[PDB]
């Protein structure tokens, strides 16, 4: 790390568990040729001199050519400190957009601060008379999906409905915070949820329908016709979608080909497919 | 703490919110999970409110399938019984300030365009007493609860006069204007010591009252009558506003120097499961209307939600057949608790901590001598003889159904299977499809559904074989019959049972059974009911055994 | 199994008791001759076109009087030991009835084989 204040790094040690063996490296706020490490209850600091690209610990007559060469060397020894002794086990690394003293607070960047929803779920209900249940489409992971059509939202719009399996109503929690977490997302590469439906005991996520279908069998069918820029753009757009997802501190544990659904074909012409 | 409108409430305590704070939890009834919607938008609507006269909800709890509203606890309790208890000590400024603060709370409610369809004394909970000193009591408004829009048509008529006739005509006509009607109803209620309004009036009479467009109730004061008529308007759009009510009451309070055998589900404190059958379930409950845990433990029988109407009628029959019974060796009946809509009924018996002989005997090996279970047999014979003299056949005479009241007395229960015989027949024929103790029945009771008073002699003999052997699982008539009939299988069992019985097979001599006891005892299972003994003869023989 | 002449049931499951041979009701013993009884019941169903009015359920019920769930198999066994069987189906030929009633002999050893049934039926074709 750079010249980050002591309180920041001390707090960082608390979050992981403050177990003996961890350590954090950051540049000394006063000296350009010295790195300081904080080890950890006790919190011991240690300084290392870096001269002419050569690395060595203060009080030690030996020297090492690389910082990694230096720090790897001390991995296999015991450290004596007054009466207490310990062995380092693991380092600490930076985190995305980690708030610290080096950052500058501005009015325009304030609007981009993430919202606080640690214990909040919001969702919109869909009246049971506003939907039409259609034919089945296949059973998912403890989930059944039928054909759907929404009315009075234009009107008579085909939608996708998903029914949680009655054998697993105990997991209606994950059901709820999965239906809720998609309310906050807003990107062209993500599905659109009109809301949730309530009747009797079962429930439905009314999601966007796309005729393109999943890319799995699509790619399975015309492999010989595929091109290289095709997969380049396919990868880059889903990578951008994942960057958007991580930009809102949200997790998607099902990043797979089965969760990649095509929108447009574009194979025949210069236009690119959409997923 | 007591059952609400399809809701159960237990004691609660929240941790790591200070810590170790007592809270109030409310559990929606599993029989009505279909109404989890109104549940949800009732739990949500209280998130937006913020006033000192309203409850505080810490949130909602999730686990398995059930859910809980964690609400604020107050030791003051509801104002209903509070006002009931010290009516003679009440004062006029007391009710003035009580009315004005709840009116201010209702104005706050209408200021946020929210509806509360349960403005009643039962939803008024006290916070501080203040009677002794100049400080005034504090009350706070509770949750709206289940909406009336889902109540039955019958359930829409018991809320009279608290319910507005507009919602009665159509539930869709609900609006904030109906809150003033409940407000005026409560105003009248607090003016007469909380007396039940429109009591001694049938449902049809209340409907006639609404349709006749007559005044529901009148006070004895001119100004009170004026203000009530001003707030008791059949036109919802003509009802004046709350701030007008506050100004009127503030004017008048200075203008007037002169001051002038049923059980409630809310008082049923369930403790622990007492007994579950194929169609019904018995719970252990404490009836504590005072809320001080000084109530009386009672045994309550209930039916599972998926029970049919035929089983409902069977249960009702159970009530009336037991109601006219009165004997020292039978379960005691006290009253009946009604559920909302008339679709549910609770049967209340006596809870005996001694339990039944099935459980009492195994834990009491050495303290019963032969004389004691001989007395028990005398008691059971007397109970059946009383029942037979009333032309009833219990049809479920089992030691598990023989409740114990003391080490000198037992009682008989589980009368859900008891049937009366008509005045011009010698037996009864069963029609209902229900599991039955086939091992406790006489051969005719297995072959032709024919049940006599001599049939209960067979059941008594089985129960005595149970009793003298101290109700041993090792010697259970279930297992004894099973082993004497070989490996049998469910539907198969009764067949081979009949086969062996026609072969002259019976239960063996119980351990250490005296020869005279065995002789009189085997007399009970003669094949022909006409050749079977009577319970008067059994009592005579047993008492001779005492001599 | 390779060294037995029948089978004994242990699992607790609802079973078509009206379709079973007397040993299948009394001792859980199920033979290949046991399926001859079931075939005869099914043929009584088939020739009568599977009539609800002539259902073996209802036919047996009415020949055994008013019975009741757990009670039914008892009286069923009683009547069967009395020599009672399902009646002649409507318009059933005399030879068809003769070969057909052969299926419900009380002793499984005295019950016919399905090869014999096929032979008799094909002779009926001729
Ligand atoms: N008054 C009572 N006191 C104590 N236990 C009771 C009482 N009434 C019923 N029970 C318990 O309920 C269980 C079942 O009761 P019973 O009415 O015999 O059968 P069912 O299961 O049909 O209700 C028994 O084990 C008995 O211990
Ligand atoms: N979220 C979805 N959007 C569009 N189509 C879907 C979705 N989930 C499943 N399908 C359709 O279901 C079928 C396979 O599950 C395919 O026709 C696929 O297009
Ligand atoms: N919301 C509530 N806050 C405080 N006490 C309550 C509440 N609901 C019920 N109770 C208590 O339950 C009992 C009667 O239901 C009384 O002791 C009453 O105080």
């Amino acid at each position: 790390h750079g010249p980050i204040c002591t309180e920041y790094a001390i707090n960082k040690l608390r979050q992981e568990g403050s177990e003996e063996g961890m350590y954090v490296l950051r540049w000394s706020c006063t000296d350009f040729d010295n790195i300081l490490m904080t080890v950890t209850k006790q919190f011991k600091n240690f300084q290392i001199e870096v001269q002419k690209g050569r690395y060595s610990l203060h009080g030690s007559m030996d020297h090492f050519p690389s910082l990694r060469d230096l720090m790897n060397h001390l991995k296999k020894q015991i450290l004596r400190t007054d009466n207490i002794s310990f062995v380092l086990k693991r380092c600490c690394q930076p985190k995305p957009r980690e708030i610290s003293n080096l950052l500058v607070a501005t009015k325009k960047a304030q609007e981009w601060q993430p919202v606080y929803s640690m214990s909040q779920l919001s969702f919109d209900r869909i009246l049971k008379k506003d939907i039409i249940q259609g034919e089945h489409l296949g059973r998912g992971t403890r989930t059944h999906i039928y054909s759907g059509t929404l009315l009075d939202y234009e009107k008579k719009i085909k939608v996708i409905l998903k029914v949680l399996d009655p054998s697993h109503r105990d997991i209606s929690l994950a059901f709820f915070e999965a239906a809720s977490m998609m309310r906050q997302v807003s990107h062209k590469h993500i599905v659109y949820l009109y809301g949730v439906c309530f009747r009797d005991v079962e429930n439905i996520m009314v999601e966007e329908f796309v005729e393109g279908g999943p890319l799995d069998l699509f790619m399975h069918r015309k492999s010989d016709a595929l091109t290289t820029p095709w997969k380049f753009k396919v990868a880059k757009q889903l990578a951008s979608a994942l960057s958007y997802l991580e930009d809102k501190d949200l997790v998607h544990g099902n990043v797979c080909t089965k969760n990649l659904l095509l929108a447009r074909e574009g194979i025949d012409s210069d236009i690119g497919p959409f997923i | 703490l007591g059952r609400g409108t399809r809701t159960h409430i237990y004691s609660g305590t929240l941790l790591d919110y200070e810590k170790k704070i007592k809270v109030i939890l409310k559990v929606l009834d599993p029989s009505h999970r279909d109404i989890s919607l109104a549940f949800f938008e009732a739990a949500s609507m209280m998130r937006q409110v913020s006033h000192k006269h309203i409850v505080y909800l810490y949130g909602v709890c999730f686990r398995d399938v059930e859910n809980i509203m964690v609400e604020e606890f107050v030791e003051g309790g509801p104002l209903d019984l509070f006002m009931h208890r010290k009516s003679d000590a009440l004062t006029t400024p007391w009710k003035f300030k009580v009315a004005k603060q709840l009116a201010s709370a209702l104005s706050y409610l209408e200021d946020k365009d929210l509806v509360h369809g349960n403005v009643c004394t039962k939803n008024l909970l006290l916070a501080r007493e203040g009677i002794d000193s100049d400080i005034g009591p504090f009350i706070k408004l509770s949750d709206p609860g289940i909406p009336v829009s889902v109540l039955t048509r019958q359930e829409c008529i018991e809320r009279i006069p608290w319910i507005a006739p507009e919602c009665v005509e159509d539930s869709k006509n609900l609006s904030v204007a109906a809150d003033k009607w409940s407000f005026g109803t409560t105003l009248w209620e607090i003016c007469y010591n909380g007396e039940i309004p429109l009591k001694d009036k049938t449902l049809i009479e209340k409907e006639r009252f609404y349709e006749s467009r007559c005044r529901p109730v009148t006070p004895s004061c001119k100004e009170l009558a004026d203000l009530m008529t001003r707030c008791m308007n059949y036109d919802p759009n003509q009802r004046p506003f709350f701030r007008a009510i506050m100004r009127d009451i503030n004017k008048l309070e200075e203008q007037n120097p002169d001051i002038v055998t049923h059980f409630e589900k809310r008082f049923l404190k369930r403790i622990r499961d007492l007994g579950e059958g194929h169609f019904g379930k018995v719970e252990l409950c404490r009836y504590d209307p005072e809320g001080d845990n000084t109530g009386e433990q009672v045994a309550v029988k209930s039916l599972k939600p998926e029970s049919g109407g035929n089983h409902i009628a069977d249960l009702k029959k159970e009530i009336e057949i037991l109601r006219n019974l009165y004997h020292e060796n039978i379960v005691k009946y006290k009253g009946i608790c009604m559920e909302d809509g008339g679709n549910g009924i609770k049967l209340i018996m006596e809870f005996l901590p001694s339990g039944s002989l099935k459980e009492y005997l195994p834990k009491n090996k050495n303290k019963i001598n032969l004389k004691q279970q001989l007395k028990y047999a005398i008691q059971i014979c007397k109970g059946m003889d009383y029942l037979g003299s009333r032309q009833y056949v219990h049809r479920d005479l089992a030691a598990r159904n023989v409740l114990v009241e003391s080490e000198h007395q037992v009682k008989i229960g589980d009368f859900g299977l008891t049937k009366a015989i008509e005045t011009d027949k010698e037996y009864y024929t069963v029609k209902d499809d229900r599991d039955s103790p086939v091992f406790w029945y006489a051969p005719e009771c297995l072959i032709q559904c024919k049940f006599y008073i001599a049939s209960d002699v067979w059941s008594f003999g089985v129960t005595l074989h149970e009793l003298l052997t101290y109700c041993d699982s090792d010697f259970s008539p279930m297992a004894l019959f099973l082993k004497m009939i070989g490996p049998t299988h469910g539907q198969m069992t009764v067949t081979r049972l009949v086969n062996t019985l026609k072969e002259g097979k019976r239960l063996p001599c119980p351990p250490n059974c005296p020869d005279e006891v065995y002789q009189l005892m085997r007399k009970c299972w003669e094949f022909q009911p006409s050749n079977r003994t009577t319970f008067q003869n059994l009592i005579e023989g047993f008492e001779a055994l005492l001599k």
